[PDB]
């Protein structure tokens, strides 16, 4: 065991501690057995514009279904996973020994490559979603001189998409699946949750104070 | 969005191959088709917002728009107007059809796009920016409410799980009704395409909580309704 295992971040809608949940909605189902998310929250993660965040994915119009799916899974993973412990940090640039987020959670290649492939012909207007948006009509809208173009244009590689959509909550790991050193943002429940072992490895692997 | 319709693509190609040769200086054809195609392409450039535009249309709206465009365009080519006058009215026609299209799309948005006031509706749509046709998930509410039904003894209990949008939604499976006991369990009573459950000649023991669950290939119900049934001797 370990203090960085089976914990939830002190964040908005997160539960205090992970616990099972009989019914979890759709994409957020693989975390049913042990989840930092609630049911409500998992529903809300599936909304057109989700009450969880101020953010609109449909700023250039609807994402293609198969693209939207990846974003809902990233949100599920983020709200439900009890295996992010090692990457939980304070909000703001500063060390622990001085409100929480996650930072540099390493996603496997395949998770990022699939996400990018399925989002290829969806549309956005910014190569970095953290920053100069226009909020003059409530939600975020595309800036004045910023044309709606394919994701493959604004996010040239899979790493850009993994990283620049959500402020480096995620890092695009050079590692591949079943390396034991990166997390999937989604996994078939039938097989096991492969991230448990990954959190264990980093909790005791990171030479820290 | 209208350039996603094959008839329009064909009319533009005939315009370039058939009509221009005899109605415009050759040195003009390349630059002219560039401008036309860009102006048709620009039908997709509507101000993105709900109740106005979200980058999609259904097939009917695409057809309506395409039909209007093609008729207007044909009125021009039928007339054999040439040269400078041909160009002026082509583009003024395009400019005016774009507003007419926006009119159709705004109606689509207000009336046809995600009609369901609750539950999750699956709707086929065409994406204006890439002409891809795919199914979209219109998620309104987690469940679609509760009902209170009064049913006299010896009278038939009827629980209706239909909602106006069910017919149109895509990928529907079977309504399933459940009896919900004081325990934390429930029992299945019927499943099938019957959008209604009926128990003939109700007794006091039939009173209680039921629940419909309209299934979907999405594997998450399209509609959840809870019925509270009281039997009044
Ligand atoms: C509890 O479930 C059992 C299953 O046999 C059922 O018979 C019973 O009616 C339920 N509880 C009550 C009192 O409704
Ligand atoms: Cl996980």
């Amino acid at each position: 065991g370990d203090e960085l295992l089976n914990i939830c971040m002190n964040a908005k809608h997160h539960k205090r501690v992970p616990s099972p949940e009989d019914k979890l909605y759709e994409e957020c189902i693989p975390w049913k057995d042990n989840a930092c998310c609630t049911l409500t929250t998992s529903w809300e993660a599936h909304l057109d514009v989700s009450p969880l965040y101020n953010f609109s994915l449909f700023h250039c119009g609807l994402l293609m279904p198969g693209c939207r799916k990846h974003f809902i899974q990233a949100i599920c993973f983020y709200e439900c996973s009890p295996n992010l412990g090692p990457w939980i940090q304070p909000v703001g640039s500063l060390g622990w020994e001085v409100g929480e987020r996650v930072v540099n959670v390493p996603l496997c290649q395949e998770d990022c490559e699939e996400w990018w492939e399925d989002c290829r012909m969806s549309y956005t207007c910014k190569s970095n979603w953290r920053g100069g948006w226009d909020w003059s009509q409530g939600k975020n809208r595309c800036p004045k001189g910023a044309q709606c173009l394919p994701f493959s244009h604004y996010f040239p590689t899979p790493a850009d998409l993994c990283e620049k959509t959500w402020s480096n909550s995620f890092k695009a790991s050079p590692e591949r699946r079943n390396s034991g050193r990166c997390l999937q943002k989604w996994f078939e429940p039938a097989q096991g949750n492969p991230n448990v072992a990954v959190a264990r490895l980093f909790a005791s692997g990171r030479l820290v104070p | 969005c209208v350039i996603c319709d094959p008839s329009v693509v064909l009319a533009l190609k005939s315009l370039e191959k058939d009509y221009l040769p005899g109605h415009l200086d050759a040195k003009h054809h390349k630059a002219m088709m560039e401008r036309v195609e860009n102006a048709v392409k620009d039908f997709q450039e509507l101000s993105l917002n709900e109740d106005a535009y979200m980058g999609v249309v259904d097939e009917a709206t695409l057809q309506k728009g395409s039909w209007s465009l093609l008729k207007d365009l044909k009125r021009i080519t039928d007339s054999d107007v040439k040269g400078d006058l041909f160009v002026k009215e082509l583009f003024w026609m395009l400019h005016l059809q774009k507003e007419t299209f926006a009119t159709y799309v705004a109606r689509f948005q207000k009336e046809a796009y995600c009609p369901n006031k609750c539950g999750v509706m699956l709707q086929t749509l065409i994406w204006c920016k890439n002409c891809k046709k795919e199914v979209h998930a219109c998620r309104k509410s987690y469940d679609c409410g509760e009902r209170n039904v009064e049913v006299p003894q010896m009278e038939d209990m009827i629980l209706d799980c239909e909602l106006n949008w069910h017919q149109a939604s895509e990928g529907l499976t079977d309504y399933s009704f459940y009896r919900v006991w004081g325990n934390n369990t429930e029992t299945l009573v019927s499943k099938g395409k019957e959008a209604t459950l009926t128990k003939p000649m109700v007794g006091p023991e039939d009173a209680g909580s039921y629940r419909c669950e309209l299934g979907s290939v999405n594997s998450s119900p399209a509609t959840i309704i809870n019925f509270h049934v009281t039997v009044l001797p």
